[PDB]
């Protein structure tokens, strides 16, 4: 089970590609588009990238409520730990 | 990108190959006249030689010993006052001058001069009189155009009396006038196309040096294509036509600037990623030279599929367009790459002046990938809704409406329609060839029966023969009537010199230029065949020629032509795509997307032209538009699919997203340029060329807006692993471990 920093760094690397935001600017305490200005369709891009190159499952139903990077990393961990 | 191979050779030999291309262009443009000139003096026949109408007209000429070519021009004299003795003198002088020149005037049917048939030539109101002049050279040929010009010059030479103007019109004159209109409008169409390219490339690249170099590449490639095609035409090694010249100029310029956009955009993207000039150029070549070569192979093959057709207006698009596009693509791949290489070493010419727009295109690709089924359904419906134009689509063949009204042939038709019916000005020649002498009373009553039967055919207004010198006069010929000098003159005017055949002049009731006359030809042949039945001369030939027979042949040939050319071009483009991508499913997907986009293009073009423009769509427009769309839309889809294949390594869905983000701006720019250059044909005086250009431009606008941007990526996302069959590809790769914090 990867700890917080691993998924935070991976999502920061992906965000560097989707938008260009520097990786250290992606920290759990801050939020998504209401803070970092990452459109919901760019959120869909994050979802697709993390589906592909990290192999996790994120559906559209749960993507709407994902309003902080803390929430998305918590979702990744919560899907990860139970095999 | 390994620094080696053909890219290495082009890079090291960039200056020598630039010099070689420039020298080749100079040789081709200085040893052979320009494309417009050679197209004028090496035009191809309007109708194929093997067509029944052309052989029928040739048989008419050789049996009657009057002419040997299928081209007739109508000379119409229209006077404000009724045509009196002065009009007769003017017409006789015109006829004498025409007969004085046998190099261009093979024969003149002096119907008006003879008082027996004079009222046949005159209008019912007695204000206009028409005379037929069989010229030299088959209709549409350069010899026929020269003969039409000679006839017009002869007509203008003779001083007309007070009033009474003489116009030269007719099918051969119509073809000569379409060449004249194209010559008038080629300068303006090329100027508009170049202005559109300049402005839109200025908007795209925002760099003056980059756009100047791009236009240098485009102009050199287009000049190379024009020079090669002119060299081929001037040596008679290939045929050529006005459609070939105009379409080749526009296709060459548009595809050359598309290849320029592809290479420049890929090079700029590689530069913006961070690769050095040499590495960026090598990446650009290894990722875009193959797709540009494949794009050119598809265009050349699609055009070449028109060479295996039957009519000369498509055989003239087969080989010339194929070779022109092939030399354009070689010019791009070699000269443009060399220019990019040399300009890279000089300053910052090809460095992008702004960050390439990917965020929007990446977002669009993510939307396509995440929900591929709804997007695909939406675009399929929005592209099939164009097929609603089928119940009402028309394919009018009347070149009257597709030419400027101020041209000599159109003015002659306008003068004719003011006093004659529309059908009279395009008559029909009918014959029966009797094995025995045909100057017999029984034979003459049989001829009268044939004339009556052809008259009774619906849609036929006038029949003219020896028995009926005009439209309308137990019919028996006393033997003393055979010795009448007037009747003997009528005989020699209407019978074969050996007295074994007759000629019938047929004037329809409706338009002879439309499917109504097309069915009229078969009805006339059937009526003649049933009339000749039960007669001592049963078994004669029913050779019928003229405009309506010619376009009956052309209409059936054009239906089969469009079907076979579409199938062949489709299969060959699919073969090329399979060769490039090595994926049968991806090639079939490109095929399907382009076909559906073509359906939408048909719908939109028919809607605009037949409903807001008001001009019916020409028949040859369908063939050229279908060919060019199957070429260029497949080229765009192939570029997208090649980028997707390159990006698969990082993943399948993310591969589509990255490919769309990287090529959205490039493909949008190229498609906008191509579509706008094709709609630049709308300024051409040839309204058929305008229709072709507007159809293709609207189709490629539709393509680069919805088809290649949504349908192809959505289909790719839906198929996933199967999209690259049989090539063993994977879905999302093995889940990489989460990276350690930095």
């Amino acid at each position: 089970a990867a700890t917080q920093e691993e998924i935070i760094a991976g999502l920061a690397e992906i965000i560097e590609e989707v938008t260009g935001i520097e990786p250290s600017e992606v920290t759990p305490e801050k939020s998504f588009v209401d803070d970092l200005d990452i459109d919901s369709l760019s959120m869909v891009e994050i979802a697709v990238q993390t589906e592909d190159k990290y192999g996790v499952k994120i559906p559209d139903e749960d993507l709407a409520g994902l309003r902080t990077v803390g929430d998305v990393v918590a979702y990744i961990q919560k899907l990860e730990e139970e095999n | 990108a390994r620094p080696g191979g053909i890219a290495k050779w082009i890079r090291v030999l960039a200056v020598p190959i630039i010099l070689v291309w420039v020298a080749i262009i100079a040789v081709l443009n200085t040893v052979v006249p320009q494309l417009d000139v050679v197209g004028e003096m090496r035009s191809v026949s309007m109708s194929p030689d093997d067509a029944p109408s052309v052989i029928a007209m040739k048989r008419v000429g050789e049996v009657f010993e009057e002419f040997k070519s299928n081209s007739s021009v109508m000379i119409v004299l229209e006077g404000e006052q009724p045509l009196g003795d002065e009009a007769h003198k003017y017409y006789d002088e015109i006829v004498d001058k025409l007969e004085a020149d046998p190099a261009h005037v093979e024969h003149v049917q002096d119907f008006w001069g003879d008082p027996l048939t004079a009222s046949g030539a005159q209008s019912p109101d007695g204000l206009a009189s028409y005379v037929q002049v069989y010229t030299r050279g088959n209709q549409g040929e350069a010899l026929a155009n020269e003969s039409v010009e000679a006839v017009q010059d002869i007509v203008e030479s003779v001083p007309a009396p007070p009033g009474v103007k003489a116009y030269v019109t007719g099918p051969a004159a119509l073809s000569a006038d379409q060449h004249v209109a194209s010559d008038r409008s080629v300068r303006v169409i090329e100027a508009l196309t170049f202005a559109v390219i300049i402005t839109m490339l200025l908007l795209v690249y925002r760099s003056i040096v980059t756009v100047i170099l791009t236009l240098v590449m485009v102009v050199l490639s287009l000049s190379a294509a024009r020079g090669m095609i002119a060299f081929l035409g001037y040596h008679e090694i290939i045929g050529l036509s006005v459609f070939a010249t105009n379409l080749l100029t526009t296709l060459a310029i548009a595809a050359a600037t598309d290849y320029a956009i592809f290479l420049i955009g890929r090079y700029q993207e590689a530069r913006s990623v961070g690769e050095d000039r040499e590495q960026s150029y090598y990446t650009m070549f290894h990722s875009t030279a193959h797709v540009v070569l494949g794009s050119g192979m598809t265009i050349a093959g699609a055009t070449l599929c028109l060479h295996f057709t039957r009519m000369p207006y498509f055989q003239s698009l087969g080989i010339p367009l194929a070779i022109g596009m092939s030399v354009v693509v070689l010019a791009s791949l070699t000269m443009g790459a060399a220019i990019i290489s040399v300009a890279s070493r000089f300053g910052k010419t090809f460095e992008p002046k702004r960050a390439m727009r990917t965020r929007g295109w990446r977002k669009l690709g993510a939307a396509v990938v995440r929900w591929p089924a709804p997007i695909l359904v939406t675009t399929i419906a929005l592209s099939v809704v164009g097929l609603l134009a089928l119940p009402g689509y028309q394919t009018n063949y009347n070149d009257r409406r597709y030419l400027p009204q101020d041209l000599p042939a159109n003015t002659g038709y306008a003068a004719a329609d003011r006093h004659f019916s529309q059908a009279r000005m395009n008559p029909e020649l009918l014959m029966i060839e009797s094995d025995h002498d045909l100057r017999n009373s029984a034979d003459f009553l049989v001829v009268d029966r044939i004339a009556k039967r052809v008259f009774q055919v619906p849609g036929i207004s006038r029949v003219q023969a020896i028995t009926r010198p005009q439209g309308t006069p137990s019919f028996y010929l006393p033997p003393e009537t055979f010795e009448n000098p007037d009747f003997k003159r009528g005989m020699k005017m209407f019978l074969s010199p050996d007295g074994h055949a007759v000629r019938f002049i047929i004037s329809h009731e409706g338009d002879p230029m439309s499917p109504e006359g097309i069915k009229h030809i078969d009805a006339i042949k059937q009526a003649a065949k049933e009339a000749i039945k039960g007669t001592p001369l049963e078994g004669s030939k029913i050779y019928l020629g003229g405009t309506a027979a010619t376009f009956k042949d052309l209409q059936e040939g054009a239906n089969y032509d469009l079907i076979i050319a579409g199938i062949a071009a489709l299969c060959l483009i699919f073969i090329i795509m399979l060769i490039i991508t090595r994926a049968v499913v991806a090639s079939a997907v490109i095929v399907g997307t382009v076909v559906i986009s073509l359906g939408a293009s048909f719908g939109l073009s028919v809607l605009i032209w037949q409903h807001i423009i008001g001009l019916e769509l020409h028949w040859m427009v369908l063939a050229m538009a279908v060919i060019v769309l199957l070429a260029v839309g497949a080229d765009y889809n192939l570029l997208l699919v090649s980028r997707i294949k390159e990006e698969i390594h990082a993943g399948l869905n993310t591969g589509i997203i990255r490919s769309m983000g990287g090529t959205g701006s490039v493909v949008t720019s190229a498609g906008l340029v191509f579509a706008f250059t094709m709609m630049s044909m709308a300024v051409s005086e040839l309204a058929v060329i305008a229709q072709v250009g507007t159809t293709i431009g609207l189709g490629l606008l539709f393509d680069t807006l919805v088809i290649r941007s949504f349908m192809t990526p959505s289909i790719a996302a839906l198929m996933g692993k199967w999209f690259w069959w049989p090539q063993r590809v994977r879905q999302r790769p093995l889940p990489a471990p989460w990276p350690q914090p930095v």
